[PDB]
């Protein structure tokens, strides 16, 4: 167990920039590191060997640097597709260690989140609970805060919410905003309405049904 | 595919869980064996190496007593148990491979299984329709979702009518609900012709075998 | 995506002056990774490393006789 | 005991004219298969069976010169 120091772990960064991923080795591995590639959610693809060999059908973009305590990965030219995860390796001494990872942001047109209105199910009148959520997409940054209205009040029993992942070709986040609320304080209130309060607008975006007709 | 693997479960704390790999071609006999679970939160840890053709490994110190490798010459298979679990065992595993025998990099890894550690109790998942209708609904992009809460096993995936607009798709983390999960999803889908087109969200659940798929309309 | 490598592992021992050819291939379809093998002199194909200064001090000992 | 064999898929079907040189290897100890490999006209490199009585009739077409 030897370990490798990633110093930088959140970065982010433009359409064609220089990035370089910071990776030092504790103790001597000599040349024998690698750099890899984690796709959101899927397995790390091969990327380069000895911080200057490259695999078979790797793109000119990627370079590696450094020899011995110290390495570097750079990259030229980053395209939407090149938005994903980079993690380093070293192959000296068993047991053979990884390290930490670090992500990237690509920077383009800013997004402003497209919400709509759900009726809770036709189901939940025969389950015993409500679902209300206000789904939210194509939106930045990741930073958004939660409000609702409802007959002009609010509550705030159970409003469990979760981000995606910025798609690979708009690198835009997802929120959805999952409620678990009863049956008889739900039928009781008419009007519903969610807020979403966000840089993009000075006033929260809302989406509101009646209880009424629907 | 040549690295195939097992399905993902969860198991009680200081048990046992047996996992699976298979390969295609010699690159099985001469190439060295390696496995690996992704925290993903902390970050990757070795587990250790196996020759198929002798028996012989070498593990991590660490996780030592956590480990046990069986190499099977039947069909160029790979087992690994687990000996007795915590609760940070909440890891995925891979099966992977390296090119040059047992160094220079990993090339070839596999789809991986899933393990968690909790024991909780187990539910089957309860999917419900999100659709507008009665509202509004009229613009240029009437975007649906599909709410998929109330389930375990972990291991869920949804996909709308096979994949009729794979161009921003959309994936919302598991929340864990009442010793439950609570997921959902959407797609963006032009409202060009919606009221004449169905549209239904196919969910799957391998961890405890469900399947269900609600038509859509206002 | 048929044919597949040439190499299984790296050699320690390593002959300076009793080798004949060397056989760079480089990655490819085939291959993920490039190649060093050399023939020695009673005809033995064996794999080398890259990643050391192995061929950039043993090109020397094969061009001056 | 390093040195992997070459071939992984046998594969028969082929055009008997573009071809330049072919080649069959000893099951020796490295690679215990029987390899037949060919080098491609356009820069490839295939291979064979043995049972298969196609690569002789490759072989004559070449000696008309």
């Amino acid at each position: 167990d030897i370990q490798m120091i990633q110093s930088q772990k959140f970065m982010s960064t433009s359409v064609g920039d220089r990035v370089t991923v910071t990776c030092k080795a504790s103790q001597n591995v000599g040349t024998n590191v690698a750099w890899y590639q984690q796709k959101p959610g899927q397995s790390p693809n091969a990327l380069i060997y000895s911080a200057s060999y490259r695999y078979s059908g790797v793109p000119d973009r990627f370079t590696g640097s450094g020899s011995g305590t110290d390495f570097t990965l750079t990259i030229t030219n980053v395209q939407s597709e090149d938005l994903a995860d980079y993690f380093c390796q070293q192959y000296n001494s068993y047991p053979l260690t990884f390290g930490t990872g670090t992500k990237l942001d690509l920077k383009r047109a800013d997004a402003a989140p497209t919400v709509s209105i759900f009726p809770p199910s036709s189901e939940q009148l025969t389950s015993g609970g409500a679902s209300v959520v206000c789904f939210l997409n194509n939106f930045y940054p990741k930073d958004i805060n939660v409000k609702w209205k409802i007959d002009g009040s609010e509550r705030q029993n159970g409003v469990l919410n979760s981000w995606t992942d910025q798609d690979s070709k708009d690198s835009t986040y997802s929120m959805s905003s999952t409620l678990t609320l009863t049956k008889d304080e739900y039928e009781r209130h008419n009007s519903y309405t969610c807020e979403a309060t966000h840089k993009t607008s000075t006033s929260p975006i809302v989406k509101s049904f009646n209880r009424n007709e629907c | 595919v040549q690295l195939q693997q097992s399905g993902a479960e969860l198991v009680k704390p200081g048990a046992s869980v047996k996992l699976s790999c298979k390969a295609s071609g010699y690159t099985f006999t001469n190439y060295f064996i390696y496995w690996v679970k992704q925290r993903p939160g902390q970050g990757l840890e070795w587990i250790g190496e196996i020759n198929p053709r002798n028996g012989d490994t070498d593990f991590n110190e660490k996780f030592e007593s956590r480990a046990t490798l069986t190499v099977d010459k039947s069909s160029s298979t790979a087992y690994m148990q687990l000996s007795s679990l915590t609760s940070e065992d909440s890891a995925i595993y891979y099966c992977t491979r390296s090119p040059y025998g047992n160094n220079y990099g990993f090339t070839y890894w596999g789809q991986g299984t899933l393990v968690t550690v909790s024991a909780a109790k187990t539910t089957p998942p309860s999917v419900y329709p999100l659709a507008p209708g009665c509202g509004d609904a009229a613009g240029s992009s009437v975007t649906l979702g599909c709410l998929v809460k109330g389930y375990f096993p972990e291991s869920v995936t949804v996909t709308w009518n096979s994949g009729s607009l794979s161009s921003s798709v959309h994936t919302f983390p598991a929340l864990l609900q009442s010793g439950l999960y609570t997921m959902s999803s959407s797609v963006t889908v032009p409202s060009s012709t919606w009221p004449s087109q169905t549209v239904t969200c196919s969910v799957a659940h391998p961890a405890s075998s469900t399947t269900v798929d609600k038509k859509l309309e206002p | 995506g048929d044919l597949q490598c040439l190499c299984v592992k790296t050699t320690s021992q390593v002959r300076p002056r009793h080798i004949t050819s060397l056989e760079v291939i480089k990655a490819g379809p085939h291959c993920p990774t490039a190649q060093l093998i050399a023939t020695l002199k009673n005809g033995r194909k064996i794999c080398l490393d890259l990643q050391a200064p192995l061929y950039k001090k043993i090109i020397k000992k094969l061009l001056e006789s």
